[PDB]
């Protein structure tokens, strides 16, 4: 995350960390939706330009972390990946489109004070809150501009009319897609950067105090607008893929 | 999943993070 800072613990319960075994290392973040699924961005897993295609064993999912490297025993708990499911419409030769992916843990985590699921979106919900003006919530332990950071960051940042977000750049923001960010002649700054991909853009719904999963990082602007998948616009999947296990 | 959204150390105990109050604001306007 770029000009964040540091998270208050348990401040984002939901926060899921990627964390491959070799080189053993974070690879991005990821949100908890439910004690047994984790969701996360489709190209922080398979992206064939960087040849890129990590199996279910290739990694696991640390939940409920605050630092970035430190092991933290009665904080954070480790899960295995069961199964993972790509979204059979996602390209990446394009524009990532549809950059999203579920992970199913081969045990459900309980919850604490620091690990706890966070709400996706309904057509209200979204339609109300996803307006270009609202400020939504990112977080991740991603790179600052050293350039690693100790404990997870955490920005919060406007979303960009979809007019605004097309000319901002060649690649054609499809529906399922939204861009968050400043305006170059807003001052202040704030994204997320490499390594908070995966990572939960969130907002907190006035009519009822919940947390709501907006996004997910799809294409930080910077370390321009940041690029984020319309959570809601892919509901109809997540749950055919639930409903399925 | 029927909890999800609600912070065990923020909104169950009537607190309000760093900076979340921005959220709000944005909704306002400033």
């Amino acid at each position: 995350i770029v000009e964040g800072s540091d998270a208050e613990i348990g401040m984002s319960p939901w926060q899921v960390m990627l964390f491959r075994k070799s080189p053993q290392e974070l690879l991005c973040g990821a949100s908890l939706i439910s004690d047994r699924w984790v969701l996360t961005a489709a190209h922080c897993l398979l992206y064939p330009p960087w040849d890129k295609n990590f199996t279910e064993n290739d990694l696991l999912v640390r939940i409920g972390k605050h630092s970035r490297t430190r092991y933290e025993r009665n904080i954070e708990k480790i899960s295995m990946l069961e199964k993972i499911y790509i979204h059979p419409r996602y390209n990446w030769r394009e524009n990532l489109d549809r950059d999203i992916a579920l992970m199913k843990l081969k045990k459900p985590v309980a919850f604490s004070d620091y690990i706890h699921p966070v709400c996706l979106p309904d057509r209200e919900t979204a339609a109300s809150l996803l307006q270009a003006g609202y400020k939504g919530r990112v977080t991740g332990w991603g790179n600052l501009k050293k350039g690693q950071p100790s404990v997870l960051q955490v920005v919060n940042l406007p979303i960009v009319e979809r007019p605004v977000c097309k000319d901002s750049t060649r690649i054609r923001i499809t529906d399922n897609m939204f861009c968050a960010g400043y305006k170059p002649d807003e001052g202040k700054r704030g994204d997320a950067c490499e390594g908070d991909s995966g990572g939960p853009f969130v907002m907190k719904s006035p009519f009822n105090n919940r947390w709501y999963q907006m996004g997910i990082v799809s294409a930080g602007a910077g370390c321009k607008y940041g690029f984020y998948t319309h959570v809601f616009r892919l509901k109809k999947w997540i749950q055919k893929v639930i409903d399925q296990f | 999943e029927a909890d999800c959204g609600l912070r065990p150390l923020f909104e169950k105990k009537s607190l309000e993070d760093k900076t979340e109050r921005e959220l709000l604001e944005s909704y306002i306007d400033g």
